[PDB]
């Protein structure tokens, strides 16, 4: 059947659409749509050539923009 | 049903307008210099179609007429150059660092189409007319009193090996950055665009075709 790829389908309000879960494959946890982003701010070279950031390394990293995963908060709520 | 077939593809048109109309508003420069930052990333794709992927974006300078053409008749969009640094096939030949004032990218050169082709990372020149995304992402580049530079193709391979771990980590794709909320396009005319392609788009799968 016809399929079609919205212009606005980079866009924040894209999540919005009733079809999202169905579209985008890592649905609201998805990182393409993660509203931590600072867009000001450098992903660590360290980080993404694989070797350890120096203590207190302030470049982005993945933790940083990545949603808390819920298995973690469900283990600290208890106890 | 052909009445039905006919409205179907009347919306598809219509979208396709305001979908250029769109864009043309993101690239326009007035609307987006700001965000022309070293290491953000850059969609670059041609007029034509052949799309280059993201890159990452070196530098940006107005552009500047030939001696003998004084008025050139650019666009807004064909006024300035972003040097992007993109992915090249090792096939693809030298990249000649100007451009003629007929030309949107460098003549001789080609995305990565071949697989065990690693490419090679060249810095090369772009008008705004073939920016297709900008990223929230932006890398570490070496600048001016940092002590480096993307003259050395070790340091282009080094970056431009990290935007590829960028894209691995990003599974459904690089993040755009939205023209309201990142780049407050406070347009009235671009607000009432994005609303007129979000109603038709309703009106698309409201049509039978959609699903047949
Ligand atoms: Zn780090």
């Amino acid at each position: 059947a016809l399929s079609y790829s919205s212009p606005l389908r980079f866009f924040r309000n894209f999540r919005f659409h009733p079809e999202f879960t169905r579209l985008v494959a890592g649905g609201w946890r998805s990182l393409t749509y993660s509203s931590r982003i600072d867009p000001d701010k450098e992903m660590c070279p360290y980080e993404l050539e694989g070797t350890q950031c120096p203590s207190g390394c302030s470049f982005q990293h993945f933790v940083d923009i990545t949603p808390a995963a819920d298995e973690r908060i469900l283990l600290e709520l208890s106890g | 049903d052909e009445a039905l077939i006919k409205d179907y593809h009347s919306i598809r048109e219509q979208i396709d307008q305001y979908t250029k109309d769109m864009v043309l508003v993101m690239q326009h420069p007035t609307n987006c210099v700001k965000y022309i930052n070293p290491g953000r990333l850059m969609h670059v794709v041609t007029s034509d179609g052949t799309d280059f992927g993201w890159g990452v974006i070196i530098n940006f300078y107005e552009r500047r007429p030939e001696r003998n053409n004084p008025n050139p008749g650019w666009s807004p969009q064909e006024s300035y150059v972003v040097e992007v640094l993109l992915r090249l096939s090792s096939d693809s030949g030298s990249v000649d660092s100007k451009l003629k004032d007929n030309q949107c990218i460098p003549a001789g050169i080609a995305p990565v189409t071949q697989k065990n082709d690693p490419g090679r990372w060249e810095v090369v020149p772009c008008l705004l007319s073939c920016m297709h995304g900008l990223s929230q992402i932006k890398l570490h580049v070496p600048d001016k009193k940092s002590g480096g530079s993307m003259d050395d193709p070790e340091t282009r391979r080094r970056v431009g090996k990290s935007l590829l771990e960028v894209q691995r980590r990003f599974e459904d794709g690089i993040p755009h950055m939205d023209p309201i909320e990142n780049m407050h396009i406070r347009d009235v005319e671009f607000k009432k665009l994005l609303r007129k392609i979000e109603v038709l788009e309703s009106r698309l799968v409201a049509n039978p075709l959609h699903n047949s």
